[PDB]
RNA sequence: GUGAACAGCCUCUAGUUGAUAGAAUAAUGUAGAUAAGGGAAGUCGGCAAAAUAGAUCCGUAACUUCGGGAUAAGGAUUGGC
RNA sequence: GCAGUCAAGCGUUCAUAGCGACAUUGCUUUUUGAUUCUUCGAUGUCGGCUCUUCCUAUCAUACCGAAGCAGAAUUCGGUAA
RNA sequence: GAAUGUUACCGCAAUAGUAAUUGAACUUAGUACGAGAGGAACAGUUCAUUCGGAUAAUUGGUUUUUGCGGCUGUCUGAUCAGGCAUUGCCGCGAAGCUACCAUCCGCUGGAUUAUGGCUGAACGCCUCUAAGUCAGAAUCCAUGCUAGAACGCGGUGAUUUC
RNA sequence: UGUACAACGGGGUAUUGUAAGCAGUAGAGUAGCCUUGUUGUUACGAUCUGCUGAGAUUAAGCCUUUGUUGUCUGAUUUGU
């Protein structure tokens, strides 16, 4: 869909940027639920 | 999470947005965008650039109902009296005359 | 970097490739620092080894007290001007690139430091921390 | 942070403390003097209108009426003005000070009460303290008691009783003018 | 999903978003909500 | 007409609108441009390119065959009404 | 140019930790010579830029054996491109 | 891209390619070792180098959006709106492209080499070796990843009447 | 023949930085007629000001839409 910015506190015991805000980049994927419409089955064969 | 404003333009600077400029006198300048930040470098006067926050404030533009009051008074009036003389003797004996 | 520098350093946009000349900001006598190298830098055919805040370079003095000229010495970048970006999303930059002459173990040479100094630099260099009036 | 709440009508004052920063955020971007409904600060305070009077930030620096900003500035301060008690004659000094607009960098927030809510706040609305002194000049006694210049002061003044252990005594002011 | 299980630490950290940028992305966006835009420049020739 | 001007740039008279055409806008090119921070580290070499540029006023070094050097260098300033 | 064997000697002591004389056995074809087979009805003749790949007689990086290896540093060697 | 009845959808995987690299700080620890001077390493943590594949929230670059604004000449009587000067010049400029100049992400199982070992004869002793055998490397084979054999393949839908 | 699709028009978004027109006691000032001034007056004056964050452009690879108009059977080919 696109991307955007995010702000959050950082939990990372060790970093000079621990417990401090970090602006970060993120991507939003559109995910309206999927409909199941079939089932297919697979076997082991000595050639695939 | 502060939201500084453009020292020139005037609008808000949500996190990570625009640039920041530390001058030699160690004074900080934030710009929402390249536009102001250039018009800043270009020695332009904020009070001359019409859309700027500083322009409208100096030229008395769009204020309307802030151009009126509100409501912020109260009530008090009691008697804590003078201290060290029985504070009850100062409400009673205050019988007045006129 | 490497010796004397207590701390790490998150990556900041390199702004001073070798041969760059930056304002010296201490009472050493030196007026400028001319970068001949960068401590810690890596190798790739035809890359100039560049410098950023809190970096320790190797430099000389172009214009300064004659007892600093004609010889190589450490120096520490304190002002960038090449707009770098921090982990709080800020795209900030000083008005000029600048640095102070220092020693191997990483201590100052002059009394104080004239002008601003990045946090990135002070946090790394205990000795700088002192002299640096305003920071960031 | 911390709120120093004062009741002017009753001379009361208590220093309450609030974490839960979403509670505090009512105060943000509010100038010195702007009023504040109580239910936003808590429930104990519901109703109680609050006038914003002063306060302090980290490192202790004071606010100052009419400076705007939510930050520190270094002003030249004179006689007859806030945050500066001059030492020498016509002495001006350049000192730092905090902006008038509230932010999350304040150690304390000096509030006053304008109106009362649906709960008697403990060390505030319930408890009372006495105006530590009383009228001293002539027509100030007369106008504290409303007398019409007839009723002869002399005894229309307050008299403080102070016990000398085993010799309780009577000391009055001294009516000037 | 993931074909392994990352002890990572760098992943493991449950993060909590403070704020998500909703200013326009069709240029130099300034205001989050159409309210915030109004609560700033106020009333215009169309508008009110 | 602008301008020191037969320069550039626009126009009047006169004369032209002649040079295969259509559709797209991949790589690579020929020609024209701009780039953050650095500043010749590129290279045999600053090749190329960029910088400079009119005029009024101020200011001007070594050295000289005293004719020069010299727009030396370095500065300020310039519309409209 | 690189690698051996014998081991008189060096290494305080101790031939072979690390080295090695007098001799002698080899490998390599990025040196230079010797040759003159191929091209004189033309195989475009240095170097750099660039880009790929391969060799190992390994500079660094992985894991090891050895020391005249206390630690640190270094050295000799194995698997290793 | 013809041809293995037509057409469509979902897949398997031969063979082939293949990828990550190196450093530092904290900590260990002023520790072990040393009379002292000096002075480590495994585990853990935070960052970095070179490499690689992406991606455009932000920041920067780009400007024929000739989008808005300005300026110089001249031409349309002035006005309004405009034309011409190989895009006339100027400030700003969305979209797109794009930059360690921007941001993101770069898997873990096995088998071995050297080497050190167990058991153990030959050789009544001894020995990692002869039978047998354990542990082991930036190696190797997998895992993963990219292609998919247009003459390798499976599953499934639909299959025409003037 | 419909949650259709298209051309426009509308609203969001975005760029520039305040459109033309009109008005004004703004404006260095300036002309002319006297009825020669206890604002004489009518003009005219770079620029300014107000309606006016106004006007203008905004998908050409932005978002959206109860509005308007229109469009919806031409061709060729294939069989175990
Ligand atoms: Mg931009
Ligand atoms: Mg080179
Ligand atoms: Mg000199
Ligand atoms: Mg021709
Ligand atoms: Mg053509
Ligand atoms: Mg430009
Ligand atoms: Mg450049
Ligand atoms: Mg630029
Ligand atoms: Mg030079
Ligand atoms: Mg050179
Ligand atoms: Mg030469
Ligand atoms: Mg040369
Ligand atoms: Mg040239
Ligand atoms: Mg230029
Ligand atoms: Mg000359
Ligand atoms: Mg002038
Ligand atoms: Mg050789
Ligand atoms: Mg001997
Ligand atoms: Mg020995
Ligand atoms: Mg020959
Ligand atoms: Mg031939
Ligand atoms: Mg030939
Ligand atoms: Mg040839
Ligand atoms: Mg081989
Ligand atoms: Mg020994
Ligand atoms: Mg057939
Ligand atoms: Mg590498
Ligand atoms: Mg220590
Ligand atoms: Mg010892
Ligand atoms: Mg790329
Ligand atoms: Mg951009
Ligand atoms: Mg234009
Ligand atoms: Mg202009
Ligand atoms: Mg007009
Ligand atoms: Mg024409
Ligand atoms: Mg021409
Ligand atoms: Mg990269
Ligand atoms: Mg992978
Ligand atoms: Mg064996
Ligand atoms: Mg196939
Ligand atoms: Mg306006
Ligand atoms: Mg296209
Ligand atoms: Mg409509
Ligand atoms: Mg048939």
């Amino acid at each position: 869909a696109g991307m955007t910015t995010i702000v959050r506190d950082l939990d990372r015991p060790g970093s000079k940027f621990h417990k401090r805000e970090v602006v970060e980049a993120v991507t939003v994927v559109d995910t309206p639920p999927v409909v199941v419409v079939g089932v297919v089955g697979y076997v082991e064969t000595p050639r695939g | 999470m502060k939201v500084e404003i453009d020292s020139f333009s005037g609008a808000k600077i949500y996190p990570g947005r625009g640039t920041l400029f530390v001058r030699g006198d160690s004074k900080i300048f934030r710009f929402q965008n390249s536009k102001s930040a250039s018009l800043f470098k270009q020695r332009k006067n904020p009070r001359r650039i019409a859309w700027t926050v500083l322009f409208r404030k100096h030229h008395k533009k769009g204020i309307t109902e802030e151009v009126a009051k509100k409501r912020s008074r109260k009530t008090v009036k009691a008697q804590r009296p003078i201290t060290g003389a029985s504070l009850d003797l100062i409400k009673e004996r205050r019988s007045l005359k006129p | 970097s490497g010796n004397g520098a207590q701390g790490t350093k998150f990556r900041i946009s390199l702004g001073l490739p070798v041969g760059a000349i930056m304002n010296c900001a201490d009472n050493s006598g030196a007026r400028n620092l001319y970068i001949i190298a960068v401590k810690g830098s890596g190798s790739r055919l035809n890359r100039l080894p560049a410098a950023s805040l809190g970096d320790m370079v190797m430099a000389t003095v172009k214009k300064g007290k004659p007892e600093l000229r004609k010889k190589v010495m450490p120096a520490i970048v304190v002002r960038q001007a090449k707009s770098w970006r921090r982990r709080d999303g800020v795209f900030l930059y000083f008005e000029d690139n600048a640095g102070v002459i220092a020693n191997p173990k990483g201590e100052m040479k002059g009394s104080a430091i004239t002008g601003p100094v990045g946090k990135e630099c002070a946090d790394l260099w205990p000795r700088v921390a002192s002299n640096s009036g305003v920071v960031v | 942070m911390k709120l120093n709440i004062s009741y002017p009508v009753n001379g009361s004052q208590k220093t309450f403390e609030i974490d839960d920063e979403h509670r505090i955020r009512v105060f943000f971007d509010k100038r010195i003097g702007q009023e504040v409904d109580g239910e936003a600060v808590g429930d104990e305070f519901k109703g109680y209108v609050f006038k914003i009077s002063g306060g302090n930030d980290k490192q202790g620096f004071p606010m100052k009426q009419g400076v705007l900003l939510p930050t520190r500035i270094k002003l030249l301060l004179t006689k007859n003005v806030s945050c500066y008690r001059p030492r020498r004659d016509g002495e001006r000094k350049r000192k730092s000070v905090r902006g008038a607009i509230v932010g999350p960098d304040l150690a304390v927030l000096a509030l006053v009460i304008v109106k009362k809510g649906e709960q008697e706040l403990e060390g505030l609305t319930d408890t009372t303290v006495p105006k530590r002194l009383g009228p001293k000049r002539a027509n100030n006694i007369r106008k504290f008691f409303g007398l019409s210049k007839e009723d002869d002061v002399r005894d229309f003044v307050i008299r403080r009783e102070v016990t000398k252990g085993e010799k309780t005594y009577t000391k009055a002011p001294k009516i000037q003018r | 999903k993931s074909l392994y299980t990352n002890t990572s630490r760098k992943a493991l950290e449950e993060v909590s978003l403070k704020w998500i940028d909703t200013a326009s992305k069709f240029g130099k966006g300034r205001f989050q909500t159409p309210a915030e835009k109004h609560a700033f420049m106020g009333t215009l020739k169309k508008d009110l």
